[PDB]
């Protein structure tokens, strides 16, 4: 060569600020059944980093992922409606839901990135699912297809662009010849503001709550009644259990699976409630006779 | 000509109930905005026209849009009431134009006015150089208002004209049936060059 | 990818120094080719078993690592040297800084004259403690 | 309200997250500025669920209170939008980003209203600060006054929290892995209810003493009405029946005590059992440790 | 790293790969080019420096200043010279993804053992402002 030669190489990663990806869960599991989708605004940085600052959805129709709904012109004037707000964004990329299983492509969905990829060159297709995400991390992958044709020509070692890694599998169903031969994986941050961390931190107004407040003390002392029988009644069920241990092989008591009523698990499951109960039961008397003395 | 940002101040006052205009002076206002808004999206393709009122606590009834058809609908239904203010009016016409799809627009304002204005000179005369700085034009109509009022509004559109004669100029419509007055004062070709 | 961290870092922890009191050296030595010849190991870790060979026998045996001279001094070079190696932390050609560290410690004998000697030292010991590589 | 139409406003953290981050996109420099979106909700009983929220253009300026702007065409164009993406998406308010109300709240409130009757203000914050949650909700109700001055459109506080879904839920407990909160257990967390609480209660109360010095001195005309309430206030401190009330509250403990007693009690046996099972096991361990 | 030890022939060495006498192909084996005598010529760059100063002020390729800033700071290591220290600040206030991070480590480099409290407030205070995961 006397110029340089086409380049690729980069470990893409995607931010996604604490404000979108709870409108892509949300909006996202509105559509458990018909998937939903929606367009991804926000800024590109260097040529890294992705950028998504906001998402909004799109229309749909109602067998599932149409693009008679995926109007330009529903795109059109939101983007000016959205340039009047002030916010000079542009299209990034296009995420949406494949609820109950793996975040992968199909054959439609690859596709319809195709699409996003004429259009634009710049496009992640991110992939939320609500229902598997429930509770912990947030399954989100992300996606961007690769050149199949130059992989057939001897370019297909020569897709690596360079990516960390962490490794999936449950889809390598399409992955297998996604991350291999349709599309691959790209990483995923967060951006987790001060500003935004203070104001989720939210959760409680108790300046009407506890301590300037209190059970009746007649429907307080119909729980300890209740509570301390229950008391009496596992007891008995106690000793049964501490003459049987003493005169059985730990295998025996291993497999002992049937009326978990009889152990401690129910002497300490009760205490801890009971006491809690009371004590502070106990220290909002007390604390009032202070406070507003 | 450029794409501008017009916005059409239309008065609503008892004064917009004499016979002498064209039938009423309701319907005569009517059909002069209708005249004023069609002449401006023919001066160019695209042109964004407003309209607001200029009584009681001056409200928007559109914003700025390319439609001619919107400044004549919401315009049917108007009252002849109230005591009009020209303070108010020209401040809320400001933060109308600012926000606008593109900043390449010129800030245009086409004030219809008619009835005697209540607001001392000195005060004007600020809001002037405000605008000044804003870079607005203004063009003031007076359908009425002439042997009623002494005009402050003269001091008003010298104070936007340190040397441009189209910077800010007052416009008048002689106050007898002048059927013909109220067609040709138009902004449109009266303070200007162009006539498109 | 703890797998790459714990390949380099035994082949960094022996250089050159044998069977003197870690014979383990030919059970991890072993274990560099193990997992070049497999098609079962990820290439985030076959990157690591590499050089896992490739430092052991670095400079054909002759050069170590070691961040302080032998006189007594933690010399700048060599601190940098495995410092901006191990560094993979986003940058993947960080990996010629080896080269900062690495020393040949060897007696260089010098004439009054800043000329070469010849001259030699008697052995205290068998040549199983003196070692270098057998090429096989 | 005096109807039963409206109570519990409840907005999800994607909104609070939505206004602070509107809060950012017109801060360059319109920033020291209050800026007002409309809330898109749902709602069937004494509740305001707030969902979505979109900012609308708007200026304000900044010493007269007749000079307001709010794009109500966006408005028009936006609401269906929104509506043809979401079904049961109507405007059920609109929120205004502090830090207090503003005389010109009012006149919004009818701009807004022309859609929807029953419209709120939900006051949120761009400034972390206070320790009650940062959502005040507001009506604009109207009433007749003893005195005989004309009606009025004042603003009356309808209580007010935050709640969520699933979804919602599981996006905030992914952004708190940071700030964790939960290696704190139950007893703890219901003391920290009852700290937390009077540090409501004594800036609540602060407030009141920095009005009441307000008016005595430094002038500040009188409003009857706010005297008024604050002698219901020490009329209803807990005081006149003094000794009845201690004989009783003394013998109240004394049960909470006996029941505590137990509770402890048991808990000792149960874990002193505990102990006997780890030294059997250590004897077994024991012999097994020789052997070969 | 393979020829270090080469000091009067290291340019000609690497002569076939580094610029003007071979062509702007592949900017790649430029910026590589300079990174490597940066490598040969570390701690004791004397003319080196120059070259390498002069292949730095003139440079348009992001490859170029990358690799180049790799070669310089190597060269300067554990010195001041104000020069470079300014040159090499001027790529971090240019903002462009590979050139800044090379040039961030280049610059740390230079003023390596000392750094002026003044270089320091420098640093950090543009740490704020900039966004990258390389040149940060």
């Amino acid at each position: 060569p006397p110029t340089d030669a086409p380049a690729v190489d980069t470990a893409e990663q995607v931010y996604i600020s604490s404000l979108a990806l709870l409108k892509m869960l949300k909006h996202g599991r509105a559509g458990v059944p018909m998937e939903v989708m929606g367009l991804m605004l926000g800024e590109f940085v260097d040529d890294y980093t992705v950028r998504v600052i906001d998402v909004f959805a799109m229309p749909q129709s109602g067998t599932g992922v149409s693009v008679e709904a995926v109007d330009p012109v529903f795109q059109a004037k939101m983007l000016d409606m959205l340039k009047q707000t002030g916010r000079p964004e542009m299209v990034v990329g296009w995420y949406h839901s494949h609820p109950g299983f793996g975040c992968w492509l199909s054959g439609v969905d690859i596709n319809t990135q195709q699409s996003f990829e004429a259009l634009s060159e710049r496009a992640v297709a991110v992939v939320v699912d609500p229902i598997q995400s429930v509770k912990g991390k947030v399954v989100i992958d992300a996606f961007r297809l690769i050149n199949a044709n130059m992989m057939v020509l001897g370019h297909e070692p020569r897709q690596t662009t360079s990516n960390l890694g962490h490794l999936n599998k449950p889809s390598i169903q399409a992955l297998i010849h996604g991350l291999n031969r349709h599309y691959y994986s790209i990483t995923i941050n967060y951006r987790k503001n001060e500003l935004e961390q203070k104001m989720l931190l939210n959760l409680h107004k108790k300046s009407w709550m506890e301590g300037l407040t209190l059970q009746d003390y007649s429907e307080h002392c119909k729980h300890n009644e209740s509570v301390v029988k229950e008391m009496l009644e596992l007891a008995k069920n106690y000793n049964k259990a501490v003459e049987e241990e003493d005169k059985m092989t730990p295998e025996q008591l291993a497999i002992k699976n049937v009326g978990k009523q009889d152990p401690k698990r129910h002497l300490e499951e009760h205490v801890d409630v009971l006491m809690t109960s009371n004590i502070v039961q106990c220290l909002a008397a007390m604390l009032d006779t202070v406070v507003f003395k | 000509m450029v794409l501008e940002s017009t916005m059409v101040c239309v008065d609503n006052s008892e004064y917009m109930r004499n016979g002498d205009f064209l039938p009423t002076r309701l319907q005569a206002q009517q059909d002069a905005v209708n005249i004023v808004c069609h002449s401006k999206t023919r001066s160019n393709p695209e042109n964004n026209v407003g309209l607001i009122t200029l009584a009681n606590d001056c409200e928007v009834l559109t914003t700025l849009t390319p439609d001619t058809g919107r400044i004549l609908s919401k315009l049917h239904t108007v009252q002849p009431k109230g005591k009009i203010t020209f303070c108010t009016g020209i401040r809320v016409a400001h933060l109308a134009l600012k926000h606008r799809q593109g900043k390449n627009h010129k800030m245009r304002i086409i004030a219809f006015v008619g009835s005697p204005v209540e607001d001392n000179e000195k005060d004007l005369v600020k809001l002037a150089k405000r605008l000044k700085k804003e870079k607005v034009n203004v063009d003031i109509i007076n359908f009425g208002e002439e042997e009623v009022n002494t005009e402050k509004l003269t001091a008003f559109v010298n104070t936007l004209n340190g040397k441009d004669g189209t910077g800010s100029h007052l416009v008048t419509v002689p106050p007898g049936p002048s059927l013909a007055d109220a067609l040709i004062s138009s902004p449109i070709l009266a303070g200007e060059g162009g006539a498109m | 990818y703890v797998r790459q961290g714990a390949l380099i870092a035994s082949a960094l922890i022996m250089i050159q120094q044998t069977e003197i009191t870690c014979p383990k050296v030919n059970q991890f030595r072993q274990l560099y080719s193990k997992v070049i010849n497999d098609k079962h190991d990820d290439v985030m870790a076959k990157f690591g078993a590499i050089l896992a060979q490739g430092i052991l026998d670095a400079g054909g045996h002759n050069v170590t690592i070691s961040l302080q001279s032998r006189t007594g001094h933690t010399h700048m070079p060599s601190v940098v040297g495995v410092l901006v190696f191990t560094q993979f932390w986003f940058w993947f050609p960080l990996s010629h800084f080896l080269s900062l560290a690495y020393t040949p410690t060897c007696v260089i004998g010098l004439n009054k004259d800043l000329k070469m000697p010849k001259v030699q030292y008697k052995s205290n010991c068998k040549p199983s403690t003196f070692a270098y590589p057998a090429p096989l | 309200m005096p109807e039963l139409a409206v109570q519990k406003v409840v907005v999800h953290p994607l909104v609070l997250l939505s206004v602070v981050d509107h809060f950012n996109r017109i801060g360059k420099v319109g920033n020291q500025k209050r800026v007002v979106g409309v809330l898109l909700g749902s709602w069937q009983k004494k509740v305001l669920d707030v969902s979505n929220s979109f900012a609308v253009p708007f200026d304000e300026d900044d010493k007269d209170d007749s000079v307001w702007f709010l794009d109500h065409d966006y408005l028009e164009n936006m609401y269906g939008m929104f509506k043809k993406v979401n079904a049961r998406e109507r405007i059920v308010g609109w929120y205004h980003t502090g830090p207090k109300l503003h005389k010109n709240d009012i006149a919004i409130n009818e701009l807004m209203k022309r859609y929807c009757p029953n419209s709120v203000l939900v006051i949120i914050d761009v400034k972390p600060k206070d320790l009650g949650l940062p959502t005040e909700a507001y009506i604009s109700v109207e009433e007749v006054h003893d005195d005989g001055t004309p009606t009025s459109k004042t603003f009356e506080h309808v209580t007010s929290e935050i709640g969520a879904e699933e979804a919602e839920e599981v996006g905030v407990e992914h952004l708190l892995r940071d700030i964790k909160d939960t290696t704190v257990g139950t007893l703890s967390q219901r003391i920290t209810n009852q700290v937390h609480g009077l540090k409501g209660l004594n800036s609540k109360l602060l407030d009141i003493r920095s009005y009441l010095e307000k008016v005595a001195t430094g002038k500040l005309p009188i409003n009857h009405q706010i005297i008024y309430q604050l002698q219901d206030v020490f009329n209803l401190l807990p005081d006149v029946s003094l000794q009845e009330f201690v004989k009783a509250f003394y013998l109240k403990t004394n049960d909470q005590m006996v029941v505590v007693y137990l509770a402890s009690l048991i808990r000792s046996v149960v874990a002193l059992h505990n102990l006997i099972n780890n030294k059997i096991a250590n004897r077994d361990a024991e012999k097994k440790e020789g052997q070969e | 790293v393979i020829h270090k030890g080469h000091e009067k022939e290291a340019l000609q060495l690497m002569a076939t790969y580094l610029p003007k006498d071979t062509s702007p192909g592949s900017a790649y084996q430029e910026g590589g080019g300079l990174y490597a005598l940066g490598l040969i010529h570390a701690n004791h760059g004397g003319d080196i420096i120059d070259y390498l100063l002069n292949q730095l002020k003139n440079a348009s390729n992001d490859i170029v200043r990358h690799g180049g800033s790799l070669g310089l700071g190597l060269a300067a290591m554990g010195t001041a010279r104000q020069d470079v220290y300014d040159l090499l600040k001027t790529n971090l206030y240019q903002d462009d993804a590979v050139t800044g991070e090379a040039a961030g480590l280049a610059l740390g480099l230079v003023m390596l053992g000392s750094k002026n409290a003044q270089a320091i407030e420098d640093m950090v205070g543009y740490a704020q402002e900039t966004q990258h995961e390389k040149i940060l």
